[PDB]
């Protein structure tokens, strides 16, 4: 049914293909939805992520402010390409959200739409390979006030091998600084710059969570309820092997 | 600081 | 709010050197008072299996068989109110029938979130900065994976430090063998047994996913659609530090 | 084999 990219019992994914793979960034700064304010600072996240993913070997494509049908179209075409010579696929989305919802320029769609077309049955050439998703967007409007601490052939599931990283926990707000970008993307890019080549993905995202959890705290003196709030990312993994990028 |  | 700092600000590992490992409460559901639900033969193997390995890891294990939804909620709240100061962590496992966003007690269903809701740092300060682990064996729906053949001092968020591991992906069936137990639990037990003391939990769960994804496939000749189906677990991590049990 |  599909080509075997690595032997059955390997502890690591085979990241020694000709290409690292495609990295698609859907960056959303402005919206044709009256209730949505501009996301000043997202271009800093976009530039920063694009730069680090290039050093890691990704062929990066940034899609600025697409309508929902546009995102869906490019996603399908990507799922339709031949990924035989790529180690993996990375999709990133920087935008506004609600629980179970992401916003395009014109309207909203379900986050599941991003990875739906990449299951092994729909995209055989990435079968057995890691499919990465990073989402910077709110998953609701709840706030985390934080707390102070003192003193020959083998078969696999078509849903295996997905890593889905949300900037925040379901139901919660996600924070963005207008001059430095989002907390999640600042921490993600910094950890990728420091150990992106040598550390496994889960360990790396564990430290990305630490950074977001410890080094950030909201400052909004004009709105007490939004002030001094905290945040922790939510990493969802279906990875069946360890992921270490290595150097191409 | 703002929310998404 | 204020809690005892259990490990230093920048430590890469959680502090697993407390006087006690912590509690491990297993809610085992073999039989239901809801007509449409059949008995879960083989769950007892899972429960005995899980209990054994956790004991070797130092947990004070408590098995709760077939409780009603309100009895689970009550015990969960009881646990949340205990003093966990000298504990490394807390672990909660549930073995039962489920659907998307739903788990069954003996008498009725409840939302999975109810299992960890009471342990956020603000509600349970004595577990603040410590890993809170949840393992759930149940369906998250009724979809099937036919698989494919490969050939040829410091502030923290109150929702941090949770690890939620479901035997299956949202929307999907979860498989159990009536004699050997659920696939997820057998792989998890075998892995904890083999390297629970040495691998950090996410590395260990990665191999649990690998075992579940590679070594099991449904055998149901009487029902073609349910036959030769595959499964991968879904690991959800809010962990800010690595977790190695050691000891 | 059965489902949960």
């Amino acid at each position: 049914v599909a080509r075997m990219p690595v032997d059955r019992n390997a502890p690591y994914y085979n990241m020694n293909h000709k290409h690292r793979g495609m990295a698609i960034i859907f960056n959303h700064e402005h919206f044709d939805i009256h209730s949505l304010k501009s996301r000043t600072g997202t271009n800093v996240d976009s530039d920063n992520l694009s730069k680090v993913l290039k050093t890691l070997g990704f062929k990066v494509t940034v899609f600025p402010n697409l309508k929902s049908e546009e995102i869906n179209k490019f996603i399908q075409q990507t799922a339709e390409m031949d990924h035989s010579d790529a180690d993996c696929l990375l999709v990133a989305v920087l935008t506004h959200g609600e629980l179970g919802m992401l916003y395009a320029k014109d309207t909203h769609y379900k986050p599941d739409n991003l990875w739906y077309y990449f299951t092994a049955d729909k995209c055989p050439t990435l079968a057995g390979k890691p499919k990465l998703f990073f989402i910077q967007a709110c998953q609701g409007d709840r706030l985390d006030g934080g707390i102070t601490l003192s003193r020959t052939s083998y078969r696999i599931p078509v849903h295996a091998d997905f890593l889905i990283a949300f900037s925040t926990v379901p139901g919660y707000f996600s924070w963005r600084n207008t001059t430095r970008g989002s907390w999640f993307m600042q921490a993600l890019c910094e950890e990728l710059r420091y150990a992106g080549t040598e550390r496994d993905i889960l360990t790396l995202l564990t430290f990305v969570c630490q950074k977001v959890a410890l080094d950030f705290e909201s400052n909004a003196p004009d709105s007490a309820m939004m002030h001094q709030q905290k945040q922790v990312p939510c990493i969802t993994s279906m990875l069946t092997r360890l992921l270490v990028f290595g150097k191409k | 600081d703002e929310v998404d």
